RNA sequence: UAAUUGCGAUAACGAACGAGACCUUAACCUACUAAAUAGUGGUGCUAGCAUUUGCUGGUUAUCCACUUCUUAGAGGGACUAUCGGUUUCAAGCCGAUGGAAGUUUGAGGCAAUAACAGGUCUGUGAUGCCCUUAGACGUUCUGGGCCGCACGCGCGCUACACUGACGGAGCCAGCGAGUCUAACCUUGGCCGAGAGGUCUUGGUAAUCUUGUGAAACUCCGUCGUGCUGGGGAUAGAGCAUUGUAAUUAUUGCUCUUCAACGAGGAAUUCCUAGUAAGCGCAAGUCAUCAGCUUGCGUUGAUUACGUCCCUGCCCUUUGUACACACC
């Protein structure tokens, strides 16, 4: 037929990248996963813990993809949820600068995003066809 | 995961590092009725010492056991930084310490009576029982005293 | 430059702007096929436009639809809105009036607000209370 | 719940006394009246101004009433 | 603590032939944890049959 | 158990101190074309049917 | 010098403008007229350069030292 | 069923489930019959929806609410207590869980079995505070047959409400196990219990 | 001075628990000329034909 | 929409008494297409005082 | 009737202020005017998957067309309309249909006459009089205090969890504001766990910050009823930022410490539809500081559609030796 990533259900869809990331091996993950908090608004750390950034690293592009550029800036607001400071009323934060800035470095080094122009990070042209191969895999779940 | 069933090696409770643990409670969750134990000070250490976590607590032969005490009464000769922990710089060696045991409940008096031997305002406070952050100071805090 | 029109549905900020081409009968909100769109129980809320007027009523039409502003739900009344709109636009220029007349009567022989713009609407609040009618607690010294 | 104000309403009884040839029993005329053989000042006005005349003419195609 | 929240040996054999005269199924021996995904540990075989599908409440029933 | 089959014919107004009562003349089913009146809690139209147990009884209005 | 000069147009009937008949008034009160008097006479005044109604209110204390308000008022006026 | 395909992909599912007899996504809106005279005309079942979220204004008029496809309001009346004032989308939730099971143990119709479950917590008759002077009594008053209905699916809700408090057992499993007593009145429903209380001392008047 | 605050004995929600409130702390407005209001209490008088020649 | 909410009361007494003062802007641009000469020819009567009035030329 | 709003009765007839009108705001226009600072379709130029021609994007102008969306101009539109039920078959009210709208269309703005020893001399270079005026009550400078803690009262914030916290993941608003003699709103690339830091850039603004990717909420997991992983007070140790200055801890992060609180006695508050309630956001304040307020949108009920019992207040009648008017 033809495929695309929006003819794919988000979250059984973007957990596949993650099964594809995960046994695929070329991560270049910056060693000091196994602590960060994700930002300060957050409790704890992800408990998948062998992962969580291939989880991170698959929602990482399709919001990429879907939109012409972003920076390591909008990505801390996506994620960055409310932060219950105890006592005082939840407020939304900014997620971590870092554990982003170089999600986004680690897997253009793999070559699946640009270092766009007017600012931002397009999607990467190969990337682009690590696009309908995506879900051609996961539209084989109801085949 | 996927069920399994194993055999008595699981005993309900064991006593370590003088304080007690329940068996079925979580072996990443239980491992903080120690004093100086954190959530978060707790999850890092067991697979940095290779465990995994998601099973229970009179589990997890204790061949580990043994050194997962030497991360966390050892942590940074065991990779682990020198912002995650209660003492750094301490206050006279510039050393980076944790603190688990009755020693933490010690460790706050050498600095409380640390700042009562100097006179620090902040000593003063404390040793009139009082808060100390600069709260206000008279329609909270109460009953309890 | 084939047979197609535009139209709208608005619940309360959202708006979606529909339009419907003549073709091979796509539905793709925003580039994406109605198939998911995960506020998923509200699913049927938006498929049901298809099944009330029969749903075969496609097969030379083509149905794409944007929303901007709304909320999670806010949106997903204003889109089955705008594209049963859409697709009675169609049969007023393409096809004739009893096959027009036939689906607003339909329609609003069930509509869920389907052609009807839910006029609803936030009330400002006034000073005396965080709320619209609310005021704040009193003290009766 | 809107009883009409007699500004209104002593207006549409002045018109009635002098019109009758003209004032047809709907509104959308009369309405359309007003604009050219009344002053009012406002479209909201003269809308209850006629909206009240057509009543009334609705009532003397039954009897009388006062006024 | 209370009740054997835990695979408790003999436990795994109630669980054997429990599972049939169920109209219901749900994560209400048992403590929670090790019910959840005991769960579809019993559709691996023909235990079930999952007239529910998500999280946060699941739904099976006996096995046709 | 015997039950009572009632609809109201037309109804009466606010009995009742602070008002959330209303008498409510009404038709028995059975019967038809009947006397007596009963009275009520929640709101109620005309056209309406309710049960009664005890139908050899009446309260007039309330204090 | 020069980015501004100012030019001088007096008030056509300065008495439908008021600050024009308020300050009258403050230069009347304060040459020793009767306040009645003074009053009334910018209200004559007023309505005699045509304007459809007037009203002036003086407020405070004239020689008593509690305060008291008069209204002076002629013709029409809306307020709503 | 003659089935219509085209390039957006819809189910064999859905394409089986539309204006072939009209049930719900899963369960029947034919067959759901009031088994009590009275509260005919007023629990609107029959005219069919398939998922209970309906923008439609039911108080602008008095009785208006009342012609509410009434499994809707049903499932409003579980986003309360200011900690689910909202939660509309997680209310419509536990009811699709609360109706898959009922289908449990009752074969029965779910929206049959709800039917049942307020035609018996509707408190037929009550009672009053007679102005009366002083210490005065209570007058044996007779519910409306929609005060009847609101009555019934609050007293059944805020049971099953307090059942799910302070205990795993999933609020879609509390309205369940609320509604199967509620079918037919047995003996352990809050809803059940709080009407005959409500009604024994509607003869304490007499 | 700071060895003085600490050493005198004197201090410390312990020393203070140990007492008793002040009931008058528990105590009301005392409404101190709200009842008198309308009585001008000058003393004094403005003169009938004084205040014509003002007004 | 240029709003200011304050207060009624100069001091801090009674019912807590808001108003929203409101200032509102209208600013309009005119793409042209001209010569070198009405350059000041529609500068000089294009007033009416209250209306501030800015033409220069770009793309740039 | 919301209304001295009207009908009607009528020694009164006919009017004005105030109510209404009006003004503003939020809802309706495929009808007028059209806009690369708003956007739609086509087409160039272009990326991917499938191929059969398609589907999903890229493209500060590559061109062409349009105004549905957006905007703000001019109009129009509703007048409780039609019909019916009710009623002195009056003013009106109620039901149904139609309708963007039929609760003063929703929300405000304005608002007569009178009253108060209501509050404001601590907003005013408004002000009378009185007090002080060089060992000053003027004024500035240094440091402290307004935060002081046995307790009583009130506006609030976070909670006691399983309609939950948590962890991923889905991921949607709207009212604003924003830098010249400048240091404002900040994208983007790095470094940092974080806070932050640093290198540049757009913006005087529908042009850039920004689709403000906000939060509740939706998904999938881990937890299991046990003060538990609910809860986050108190507290130690460290790193950051604002600022001449952070001690009595300005704010931010990190680790650790892990209380009360297991639904609240007597009492009492607010509220009838996109309202209540939960949710977060902008603005004011502001060097730094919101648990405050002023606005905003997000998710969205229950139960009324009544009465005068409570309470309050208006209104007649009536008594009055009060009129400085029951203080
Ligand atoms: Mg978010
Ligand atoms: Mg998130
Ligand atoms: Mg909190
Ligand atoms: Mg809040
Ligand atoms: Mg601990
Ligand atoms: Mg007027
Ligand atoms: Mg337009
Ligand atoms: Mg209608
Ligand atoms: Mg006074
Ligand atoms: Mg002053
Ligand atoms: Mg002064
Ligand atoms: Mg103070
Ligand atoms: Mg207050
Ligand atoms: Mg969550
Ligand atoms: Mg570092
Ligand atoms: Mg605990
Ligand atoms: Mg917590
Ligand atoms: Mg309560
Ligand atoms: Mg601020
Ligand atoms: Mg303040
Ligand atoms: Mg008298
Ligand atoms: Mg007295």
């Amino acid at each position: 037929p033809g495929v695309s990533v929006r003819d794919v259900a988000a979250q059984d869809f973007i957990n596949a990248y993650a099964s594809f990331l995960q046994r695929q091996g070329k991560l270049e993950v910056p060693g000091y996963v196994d602590i960060v908090k994700t930002s300060s608004g957050n409790e704890m750390p992800p408990q998948d813990a062998e992962g969580w950034f291939y989880k991170r690293a698959a929602s990482v592009a399709r919001h990429i993809y879907m939109r012409k550029q972003v920076g390591v800036g909008k990505l801390n607001k996506l994620y960055g949820g409310a932060k219950s400071r105890g006592v005082r009323p939840y407020k939304h934060i900014d997620a971590s600068g870092s554990i982003n800035r170089k999600v986004l470095q680690a897997l253009e080094k793999i070559g699946i995003v640009e270092i766009s122009p007017k600012g931002g990070r397009r999607i990467s042209e190969n990337g682009q066809r690590d696009l309908d191969r995506i879900a051609a895999q996961t539209l084989e779940e109801d085949e | 995961s996927l069920v399994v069933q194993e055999q008595g090696s699981f005993q309900h409770i064991l006593r370590l590092l003088n304080t007690n643990v329940d068996g079925n409670i979580k072996i990443v969750y239980a491992l903080t009725t120690i004093k100086g134990v954190g959530r978060r000070y707790s999850n890092l250490v067991c697979k940095k010492a290779d465990v995994d976590l998601h099973k229970r607590a009179g589990e997890l032969t204790q061949e580990e056991l043994e050194r997962i005490v030497q991360i966390m009464q050892n942590p940074t000769h065991y990779k682990i930084p020198a912002w995650f922990l209660n003492r750094q710089n301490d206050i006279t060696d510039g050393k980076d310490y944790h603190t688990l045991a009755n020693n933490v409940e010690s460790k706050l008096r050498d600095d409380l009576e640390r700042l009562k031997k100097i006179r620090a305002h902040r000593g003063i406070r404390h040793f009139w029982g009082l808060r100390v952050r600069g709260q206000h100071t008279k329609t909270t805090g109460r009953r309890r005293a | 430059a084939v047979p197609s029109v535009q139209t709208f549905g608005k619940k309360k900020s959202a708006t979606a702007v529909a339009h419907v081409k003549a073709g091979k009968g796509l539905i793709k909100v925003n580039g994406s096929p109605i198939t998911l769109v995960e506020p998923e129980i509200l699913r049927f809320k938006v498929y049901e436009p298809l099944l009330l007027v029969g749903l075969d009523k496609f097969s030379n039409i083509d149905i794409r639809v944007r929303v901007t502003g709304g909320g999670h739900v806010s949106q997903v009344y204003a889109i089955r809105q705008a594209i049963a709109k859409g697709l009675v636009a169609y049969h007023q220029k393409y096809v004739d009036e009893q096959s027009k007349n036939e689906l607003k009567k339909a329609f609003t022989s069930y509509d869920r607000t389907l052609l009807i713009a839910d006029s609803r609407r936030p009330e400002p609040k006034k000073f005396g209370g965080k709320g619209a009618r609310s005021r704040f607690q009193k003290s009766y010294r | 719940g809107r009883v009409r104000t007699k500004t209104v309403k002593r207006a549409s009884k002045a018109l009635i006394e002098r019109y009758y040839p003209k004032l047809t029993l709907d509104f959308q005329t009369n309405k359309r009246l007003c604009d050219e053989i009344a002053t009012i000042q406002s479209k909201r006005l003269r809308n209850k101004i006629a909206g009240y005349t057509t009543h009334l003419m609705k009532r003397i195609q039954k009897g009388p009433v006062r006024g | 603590a209370q009740h054997a929240v835990i695979l408790d040996q003999e436990k795994y054999d109630r669980i054997l032939k429990e599972v049939p005269t169920y109209r219901y199924v749900s994560v209400s021996k048992i403590g929670g944890s090790l019910a959840r995904i005991a769960l579809r540990h019993l559709e691996k075989e023909g235990i079930i049959k999952p007239i529910s599908k998500h999280s946060k409440q699941a739904i099976y029933t006996r096995a046709t | 158990t015997p039950v009572t089959l009632a609809k109201v014919i037309k109804v009466l107004g606010r009995t009742g101190s602070r008002g959330g009562v209303t008498q409510v003349r009404v038709e028995f089913l059975e019967d038809t074309s009947r006397t007596i009146v009963r009275n009520v809690k929640g709101p109620v139209r005309e056209n309406d049917i309710l049960v009664l147990m005890e139908s050899e009884r009446e309260a007039r209005r309330l204090r | 010098p020069g980015t501004i000069v100012l030019y001088a147009e007096r008030v056509q009937d300065r008495g439908l403008s008021a600050v024009a008949q308020a300050e009258s008034m403050k230069f009347k009160l304060l040459n020793g007229l009767a306040i009645r008097r003074a009053a009334y006479g910018v209200v004559r005044y007023v309505m005699e350069s045509g304007a459809k109604g007037c009203e002036v209110v003086v407020s405070g204390k004239l020689r008593a030292a509690r305060a008291k308000a008069m209204k002076f008022a002629d013709g029409f006026l809306i307020h709503s | 069923f003659t089935p219509v395909v085209l390039a957006t992909p819809i189910p064999e599912e859905v394409q089986q489930a539309q204006t072939e007899i009209k049930l719900f996504n899963k369960w029947s809106f034919e067959e759901v019959e009031v088994k009590d005279a009275s509260l005919v005309d007023y629990v609107q079942v029959r005219q069919p929806i398939f998922v209970a979220h309906t923008a439609g204004r039911y108080a602008n008029k008095r009785f208006r609410k009342a012609q509410c496809p009434i499994i809707e309001r049903l499932t409003n009346s579980l986003m309360m207590n200011g900690r689910n004032n909202g939660k509309k989308l997680k209310a419509v939730r536990i009811i699709k869980h609360t109706l898959d099971i009922i289908n449990v143990l009752t074969d029965q119709n779910p929206i049959q079995v709800v039917v049942d479950a307020i035609t018996n917590t509707g408190p037929r008759e009550d009672t009053t505070r007679v102005g009366g002077g002083g210490a005065a009594r209570r007058q044996a008053v007779d519910v409306s047959p929609l005060r009847r209905v609101n009555q019934a699916i609050a007293l059944l809700t805020i049971g099953a409400r307090e059942a799910a408090f302070r205990n795993i057992k999933t609020i879609a499993e509390t309205l369940a196990e609320e509604l199967i007593n509620a079918a037919k009145g047995s003996s352990t429903s809050y809803a059940i219990k709080k009407k005959d209380e409500l009604e024994r001392v509607a003869k304490s008047n007499r | 001075g700071n060895e003085g605050a600490i050493r005198d004995k004197t201090a410390g929600r312990r020393n203070n628990r140990s007492k008793d409130v002040t009931d008058s702390a528990t105590t009301k407005k005392s409404n101190t000329r709200r009842a008198t209001d309308r009585h001008s209490r000058t003393g004094k008088t403005d003169t009938k034909k004084k205040v014509n020649q003002g007004w | 929409v240029l709003k200011i909410s304050t207060r009624k009361t100069p001091n801090g007494e009674g019912s807590k008494t808001w108003e929203t003062y409101e200032m509102r802007i209208h600013k309009r641009y005119i793409d042209l297409e001209a010569p070198v000469q009405i350059v000041k020819r529609i500068t000089q009567i294009t007033i009416e005082p209250g209306v501030d009035v800015e033409v220069v030329v770009a793309s740039n």
